[PDB]
């Protein structure tokens, strides 16, 4: 069933699930053409496919070429993600194949459980939790390696980098998702609050600055507070 | 014109005969239906007056054999039976007409809707969807579950419909997933059509008899068998031109049929709405369109 608040402890037992974000798959920018009508220009996209036990990220690039010639492009992008999900599956040993796929978006679905007909035993499921992965872009390395891609790519990342030695992926989940909704919201701020001092620094094989755990909890306060203004910003409260 | 004679009427039912029906009290003296029109196949069907649960029936062909009702107090419920003594059977028929204890099957003469209901049901295909080999006629009622149904327990009293199921790897090829199951022509005309029904009439008869099913029994097993072999058609974009227009009539004289009251359980307004404003077909079913407008509008 459904993935929701009751059951959210699930995600971080023993059974090997991935979720799979479809959000930054097929990017446009929107421009004038010289008679006056709208365009579109496609730009370099991913599926965003990760592990939340582990932190494992199967970064699918999607190069602008897959396009070429086809319509119904934001229908195609979700089959596109189905047949890239369901190769990556193939691809892994039968013990890596994760048991559940959870779609962040129920568009994904149908196209999703057919291509994974060869998979009768893995479940497709949705979730009414409101996930920030469509932030993952505002992740510099990610949103670099996409840009600079010159053909379809698979790269492979930690997106916790080393925090599970040190936290559960419960805390480290929570974690993500607290930097991403920050992201999300303004991003301009987030970013600025992730890298304000620079003599804390990003690792080259790390995606996020190796805060010591007490600069761990201003940062996540830091963000919990932009949240926080943002929503009354938002709405005039 | 052919004759089933009913031994007695000792309970108080609902009896009908395709399309038409009568009240009978208890122990009245009803003993059958004659003048049933040859070359079809038919349906007699009950309903009692005190479990209007369970109404029940039999499907039949008169040029397949002499039949009579005969109602079985162990079992509780009106059966058909097969005489084999043709002599005997005349006799028995022609010595309850004498005494005009039957009613006529009740056809206007300009009525051709049993026709357009039944146009390609034939009776061998009957016996091979409800599976009884002892029998010329088949039973069904309201609570037989059809195979499909059983899978997601008696195989017995099983339906044995045609399996349609869109995401199964019958319906999508590999490598043509998005097309297959956007565009179902492959599933349709290839699996389907060429290779389980052989032809459009036999496929035809079993949309046409699980209709009959579901209106006639309720038989919610039928009503999905009927939606998904409409589904299919209308989600195909490549459909032959005669099957379209025939298509139109089914359902025209189907949607004519039903009764008022029961449109909310027996149509589904997904599959309609899809149909007929959505598929690749939406432009073909112009007189099924025209009259689910006039009568049912709500559900669209």
């Amino acid at each position: 069933g459904a993935m929701n608040s009751s059951n959210y402890a699930e995600l971080f037992n023993n059974d090997i699930k991935l979720f799979v974000d479809d959000t930054n798959v097929y990017r446009v920018t929107v421009h004038k053409t010289f008679e006056g009508n709208v365009a579109t220009k496609a730009i370099n996209g991913c599926i965003f496919t990760l592990n939340p036990k582990t932190g494992h990220l199967f970064l699918k690039i999607i190069h602008t070429s897959v396009w070429a010639g086809q319509k119904r492009l934001s229908q195609l992008a979700k089959w596109k993600t189905a047949e890239e999900v369901s190769a990556l599956v193939r691809s892994l040993p039968k013990e890596e194949q994760p048991k559940q796929i959870i779609v962040t978006r129920k568009a994904m679905l149908d196209p999703l459980e057919v291509h994974m007909l060869d998979f009768p035993n893995i479940a497709i499921r949705p979730t009414e939790l409101r996930l920030p992965f469509s932030a993952a872009m505002s992740i510099d390395k990610l949103s670099d390696v996409v840009m600079k891609a010159t053909e379809p790519q698979m790269v492979l990342f930690n997106i916790y980098d080393d925090w599970l030695d040190r936290i559960s992926s419960y805390t480290a989940f929570s974690r993500l998702t607290l930097l991403l909704r920050a992201l999300k919201t303004n991003e301009e701020s987030a970013k600025m609050i992730l890298l304000s001092d620079p003599t804390i620094t990003i690792k080259s094989y790390h995606l996020w600055p190796s805060f010591t755990d007490e600069q761990w909890i201003t940062i996540e306060s830091q963000m919990r507070d932009l949240i926080l203004t943002e929503y009354g910003r938002k709405y005039n409260v | 014109m052919n004759t089933v004679p009913f031994t007695s009427a000792p309970i108080e039912v609902t009896i009908g005969i395709d399309q038409y029906s009568f009240n009978v009290k208890e122990n009245q003296p009803f003993h059958g239906i004659k003048d049933i029109p040859i070359g079809h196949v038919h349906v007699i069907h009950f309903q009692h007056a005190d479990n209007s649960s369970m109404r029940y029936g039999y499907w039949f062909d008169c040029r397949m054999g002499n039949f009579y009702i005969q109602y079985d107090p162990k079992d509780g419920l009106y059966k058909m039976m097969e005489e084999r003594d043709g002599a005997k059977f005349e006799n028995i028929v022609h010595n309850f007409k004498e005494r005009q204890m039957m009613v006529s099957y009740p056809k206007i003469d300009e009525d051709d809707t049993w026709y357009n209901l039944t146009e390609f049901v034939q009776m061998d295909k009957i016996r091979k969807i409800v599976r009884k080999d002892e029998n010329q006629f088949s039973y069904v009622d309201s609570s037989m579950t059809t195979v499909q149904e059983n899978e997601l327990s008696d195989p017995a009293h099983s339906l044995n419909y045609t399996v349609i199921n869109f995401k199964s790897r019958e319906a999508i090829r590999p490598g043509h997933e998005m097309e297959d199951f956007l565009d179902k022509s492959y599933y349709l005309n290839t699996v389907m059509l060429q290779g389980i029904f052989k032809n459009s009439s036999n496929y035809f008869g079993e949309l046409q008899f699980a209709f009959l099913n579901a209106m006639f029994f309720g038989n919610y097993g039928s009503s999905l068998q009927w939606h998904a072999m409409i589904e299919l058609i209308c989600s195909s974009a490549t459909v032959p031109k005669h099957m379209l227009d025939k298509l139109d009539e089914i359902l025209y004289y189907q949607i004519k049929t039903l009764p008022e009251q029961y449109s909310d359980i027996l149509l589904n307004e997904r599959v309609w709405n899809i149909c007929l404003y959505s598929s690749f077909q939406k432009n073909s079913l112009h007189n099924t369109e025209k009259i689910m407008e006039n009568k049912y509008p709500e559900l669209l």
